């Protein structure tokens, strides 16, 4: 029976699951974002107070690898927790009608905001194809780091190259990608708090997209 | 893009706004009636509501005379304005001819009133259908008047959300001239077979007339027999 | 973008809203009629419906007098309002001139009424065509009045969904002054050749007049002969 | 974006809705007329239709008096309403002045009526042009009244789909005071030269008056002479 | 796209504009009432406002007679216009019948007035619900009139923002024929259980009638007892 | 987006719809007039049309009295309705005061009529300008009434497509109190200098009055002198 | 005859076929998505608790190949089952009219949702051309894995390269593509449950786009 | 004469030609699509139950070449038969008017659907430029196969490369392109049956875009 | 004088010039398209019944060169003849007004259709940037043929390569570009007959965009 399957979906992913995700975001996710931001702050200055040579092209900076990996695991957790709220809202989108879509538009708006969250949580290289906002790094932070660094390390190690701007470009890879991490954590703080606001003001229309007491009017 | 005004036809030639008033009728609870050996009855489903409600004012069946009665389905506001107009037109017919001679043009008054609002802009139609039933100089009558105004004389019908299922039942089961009790139980079975699975038929209001007699409404315990 | 108001012409100069009322006529069932040696008849197809329906009130043919009658096709609500206006105008014509002297300006009353609503905003046209037929001081008459109001005197016509096929048949088969029976069977063949394949012609209502006589409607077993 | 209301001008200052009613006239069949030595005539093309149609009611030429007559082109519904208004207006002029003294303000009444609807919103214009013709106290008259209402006294014109070609012919061929027969044959040649290639001119209705005489319509075999 | 006019239905058949007037009622403060052993009362919540306001003119309860009274919820402008119409209709009923005989068609006057504006374009409905209560020739009465006009006789109800919670309480707690004091305290508990957490019930206006007596409004210190 | 209704101003504060009626005037052919030593004249250009047209009914100059006359430019339908209103208002002024005492409030009647339609929705203005001219108790008069209604007394003007060029000529060439002939030839030169290159001035209608005399229209051969 | 061919299409792909697809999605597909997600969870940590060398560039990780192949077969099955519902809805799109499109718009909406499902089920590399949501991997998961891995293996094996960031980039290829698999399974869970909701609420208007009882009104 | 040329077009490409195309689609094209789909099913498993080496980079899989060539010839035939219906509809698009376009909109809708058919029948590589649905392979199936395979065969044959992921990438080229063939045949089945529905419900307005009996109204 | 220059344009490129172009399209162009289509049919099978080696990478197929050159000359002639009709319509676009654009919209519609003709007659490589219909080859048919063939011939001749998929890719270049020629000729037949329909139904409004008899209304 069809109503049994619909009820089987909705009892499985319910409002307390979505609000538990919102509680976890409102406390723990935000301080973890802030901790990774402060780690990026400290690592950026650790790179900044240094002058490099061939020896820094011979070993990868494990501290920077750890900061990138922490930000990557954070983005994975935030994406999956956002997909939880996406499923909770999307399994309560009602029958398609040409009217009565007041609370349906609330659902589409909140899903649009969560779309923005996860489109700036999912990863991307410099695509050079979009005219909108370039996405702060996302999932492929350590991937893009090691690729862009390994190109310069190949050019420096080989005889090697004699360009000093290549060596300072390696230095700028290090400092610039930590800078991108802290930019990304600031914007993710903004976006997560926006989504928390949107859910906590709209949850009634998110769960009940339309209220029916038609037996008062239609008898 | 054409279903916004009452006065605009479509590429097929449809008046959608009138059909949407007909859809507004479809959200009301099922009510049926038929004529039999010397008289007509009416049956009306009621999903029992708040015990704070005085039961005198949730009756879908209403006496428009001692000798004409009807039942509605649709908007409750338009429903009551319509049964008021039926009563007032019954009194006007009765004062100009000495008596309600035929039920038919009581229902013509109601029908022309409901039709007029399906034609002029700045007015919406009534989202109510009405089933009239009574005894006149001719005998047992049974009509239905829809939002567009269309009236038709039947031997059995329903209105409301069940209407298709009830008329489907009566279309293959109804036999005329049943003695009153047997007719009522046939109509109860008709009303039963329109609900959804799991729903139990609660107590429906039912009322009848025979030729030469007045109205009576079966009270809840005479109704309780046929459960 | 011009077919939304009754009062707006088009780059060709067309009134689409009027044409969509004419399309609303096209969704009604076929009804034909012709005149013959001293009189006129009418034939109307009816796909037989619910046996709960009293057959007295599904007759597309209606008596507007003992000596004028008509048949409709289109919206059933507008159809009934129109045959009412035809009856009332017949009575007004009969009271101002002592008798319905000529059928033509009964149909002029109906035609001007239907035309007026194809001109003013805030009103939609009638989605019904009517075929009038009777005997006057002149003799057998046969008109058709369409949604725009246009009336034309014919010797044979149809209206409804078949209209083109029936007038196509009669356009190559009809011969005037047939004795009543032969005329009826020609019109039955006309009505037959408008259906689609597989459809069997059920029993259609047919009625006629001869000069100096009143109306009569062939009952179902006199109809049953010509099947 | 301005051709949707009757009451809105354009950056040139044009009333397109009026022009689209004038385009609706252009879809009607050609009808011409001229005055001659003591009298006026009218010619009207008719592509011969269904033999089921009584020929009495497809005449584009219509007698508004024994001494005024006209012909239309455009919407047939508006056309008939207009010739009705012309008749009633002739009767009102005749009752207030004892006789239809001059044809001119019969046509002024028709003109003012047709003009008024080109000015107020919620009303569409008439999509018909009319050519009046008759004898008055002055003599032979010949007007044309268009959808906007504009009337002009001519010695020859046409209306309808051919109008430009017919007035183009008459503009270089017409000579006044022809004896009736020669005039008619000139007008027949005018009507001929407006058709398209391959089309054969069927039988057109033609009617005339001379000074001091009444109306007559040439029957089909007096028409058949000039083919 | 259909919730913009009062005269347009929807694909379900809904009048959203009427429902939005019903939503405008929902923003008003809660007011309840019930009948008991020989009489009816009314309770109305008031969140106490500016001490600059003369308390005489913030009373949601209003005397429409010595023997009919009511309470509103919704738009305050429409609310006052409605209680004015209730008073004037009480006076008209009293002058045509010598006395306010039955409270029912006072509320029918008010109901038909409120319904009419849910039907015609160019007018918006009243965003107010009213609860009438009094003694007539029959006895204790208690109605509620909503924006669409729908009236129902109850034994207990509320209106306003709490309405669902109060009728939910009374739906499982109300027992008829309580002596006045016990009834009032039950209704106070009903009003209490509709507020949100942390909100303390302030002093609400409460008034009652018994059979054969006139009106009285409990002053603030007789109210202060049941806190 | 503001030039669609007659009742909406613009960010500058302009009534475009009125200005588009003024543009509709600009499409009409040039007509001028001036006063002189004891009297006023009028000149009107006519590009000679179909010889089938009776010349009696293409005169842009029209007699509104034996002692007031005018000329139009713009829509011919509105033009004729306007000269009709000027005539009827002249008769009403003459019956209430015994004589057309002063031309000014004849033109006030016409002006207030034309102004009123530039203010109410559901009505479009008149796309015609009129130039009045005659003799009263005061003497030679000469006005122009535009679509907005604005009237101004001049000593010389034009209207129509040339208006700027003609008033530009008269603005540097006109000298008052010319004897009639010399005035006419000056106005002919004015009319000449408004055409485009290659265009030859055909025969224009010209008419005049002197103080104490009635109207006369120069016939085509008295006109032919000044070519 | 034309009606025979239309009936031949509709009797062939009917509502019970589409609802059998919806039943299979509501039970089996979802637990298979969850099982591949947990396998990606375990394989990601198996990669994470390791440090690589030249030897890990000499053999392909058959466990990761199996996880990618399971996700690929799942996406193939979900695509074909979605195309079943697409055909069931698309062979019941009625005659094109300018009105009466209430249930037609329901069909276009549900087809639009199934479009979203299969556009994020079909595969794509990093296109760097779109401004919308970058598609989680899709059909070409094992293809993109082996291509991006074989580039780094060529650079590491050859003499070989001396870039340690290249070796850690190989490690990040392994961990990052399992991470992309588990992201993709979470989003596919969300999207499949949204489509199940849409069908089970809209199936009446999907099969009957308009109801006709015109003989009540037009006689 | 102009009417002679218009009649010369319409008598040449008429409704019986278009409906003969629809009959051929309704029977033969669909079973040929299904046969190529089953051949892709069998060839995919034939690839799947194998482990490759250098020898599989030395000979092209003629069975897979035959499956790709059958799908390519099918797409050519379906494109030309669709262009037949395109011409039949497009030579009956009437005089451009601002109203009376009810049946003209039916023609534009059916031409839009046939556009979708032939835009997903015509071929395309992975364009990486569009945000819409990536087109299943189309005409260039065997071309894209041999190009993407010949790149890996050059890398494997040359000394040759030592990347095992390159060898398994060759294997994945084989399995993945047969998988793309069967995906494409399923979607082409869906699209062809949609176009058959659209024609068989709309052919009256496709051939007569407007009906004229104006002599009833305009006389 | 300005009217002299306008009349000088319109007398130079007139309606008989445009209709002579339409007559040439209605007879000769269509049979030339069909002849090049049949030549592509025959050459495609001539390629198909062959197996290639190194010797087929040493000489260019002059028959295929001739087929491509015939299609190229056809596209040049069709483009120039379409530009004739473009100029005839575009020198009769009237004064820009906010109303009275009924016949102006007819001109814009027919120019839009001729735009479609010449945008699918002008040439293009695989752009991989558009989401619309990929253009069948156009003007650069022999150019794209010789470029894509010369790349594979360089790879085969040099020592040479040992990839058999490269040799079959050369074979597929030959067969696939003849296939593209016959696809392109079928679509050009469709488009040319659509433009012939559009002109022969719309020529009155194309030459007279508005009719003026204002002296009947404005006097």
């Amino acid at each position: 029976k069809r109503a049994a399957l619909i009820q089987n979906l909705r009892d499985s992913y319910t409002e307390t699951s979505s609000f538990a995700v919102i509680e976890e975001w409102a406390a723990g996710t935000l301080q973890e974002i802030e901790g990774i931001a402060k780690a990026a702050v400290e690592a950026h200055g650790t790179i900044r107070n240094s002058t490099y040579g061939r020896a820094q092209a011979e070993k990868s900076p494990e501290q920077l690898l750890g900061v990138l990996q922490r930000y990557q695991d954070l983005c994975h957790n935030v994406y999956c927790q956002a997909e939880t709220i996406r499923t909770v809202i999307a399994i309560r989108i009602p029958e398609h009608k040409e009217a009565d879509n007041l609370g349906v538009a609330v659902q589409h708006a909140v899903l649009k905001v969560i779309d923005e969250l996860e489109i700036k949580t999912l990863g991307s290289g410099e695509k050079s194809g979009s005219g909108g906002a370039p996405t702060p790094i996302g999932m492929y932070a350590l991937r893009e780091y090691l690729s862009a660094r390994s190109t310069v390390e190949d050019k420096l190690l080989g005889g090697g190259s004699q360009s000093p701007s290549l060596l300072l470009e390696l230095r700028q890879i290090d400092a610039d990608f930590m800078l991108k991490v802290e930019l990304a954590t600031t914007h993710l703080s903004t976006m997560v708090r926006a989504v928390i606001n949107a859910y906590l003001l709209n949850w009634k229309k998110l769960i009940q997209p339309r209220g029916g007491h038609l037996d008062v009017l239609y008898r | 893009a054409y279903d916004r005004a009452i006065t605009v036809f479509s590429p097929d030639g449809r008046l959608f706004q009138v059909e949407y008033a007909r859809e507004a009728v479809k959200k009301g609870s099922t009510a049926l009636g038929m004529k039999f050996a010397n008289g007509v009855l009416l049956i009306s489903d009621k999903k029992v509501r708040s015990r704070l409600i005085e039961q005198n004012s949730i009756e879908k069946i209403q006496l428009i005379d001692d000798y004409v009665a009807a039942v509605t389905s649709g908007l409750v506001a338009d429903a009551r304005v319509l049964v008021d107009f039926a009563r007032i037109s019954a009194q006007q017919e009765k004062v100009t001819y000495g008596s309600l001679v035929n039920i038919e043009n009581l229902v013509k008054r109601v029908a022309d009133q409901m039709q007029q609002y399906t034609q002029y802009g700045g007015v919406r139609p009534y989202g109510v259908s009405l089933i009239f039933a009574g005894i006149d100089q001719i005998g047992p009558r049974l009509f239905d008047c829809d939002p567009a105004g269309t009236i038709n004389e039947y031997k059995a019908t329903a209105i409301g959300s069940g209407k298709d299922a009830v008329v489907s039942f009566l279309e293959r089961e109804y036999k005329e001239n049943l003695p009153e009790k047997e007719a009522v139980t046939l109509g109860i079975k008709a009303l039963k077979s329109s609900l959804e699975e799991g729903e139990e038929l609660k107590a429906p209001e039912i009322a009848s007339i025979t030729v030469g007699n007045k109205y009576r409404i079966y009270d809840q315990e005479e109704v309780k027999k046929f459960l």
